[PDB]
């Protein structure tokens, strides 16, 4: 009788708030650029996809 | 007559195609249009790989 685990008794609550904005908000994490050199974030993006569009 | 001309025009042509390469990049990080001109772009379904 050492170590007593406790536990806390509350309502886990997927609620539902206004989710239009936040479906939208994981596109503009993602830019496109209209260059031919990039600039280093876009760059590891734009690499991570050529490697499973070749496996697709 | 001819073949010194007609392989003028083959130089001359010649000394036009290198002329519009050193147009297309003033810089490395230059333009993607104007790469645009000898590696080439197509129409849908063209680049299989």
């Amino acid at each position: 009788n050492e170590n007593l685990f406790a536990s806390f008794i509350a309502p886990t609550m997927m609620g539902l708030p206004i989710v239009t904005l936040i479906i939208m908000f994981p596109s503009l994490l993602f830019p496109t650029p209209k260059r031919l050199i990039n600039n280093r974030t876009i760059s590891i993006q734009q690499w991570l996809i050529q490697l499973t569009s070749k496996q697709m | 007559a001819e073949f010194l001309s007609l392989s003028k025009a083959r130089i001359e042509a010649y000394e036009k195609e290198l002329e519009k390469m050193k147009n297309i990049i003033p810089f490395d990080q230059m333009t993607i249009e104007d790469l645009n001109e000898v590696f080439p772009e197509t129409k849908l379904d063209k680049k299989k790989y």
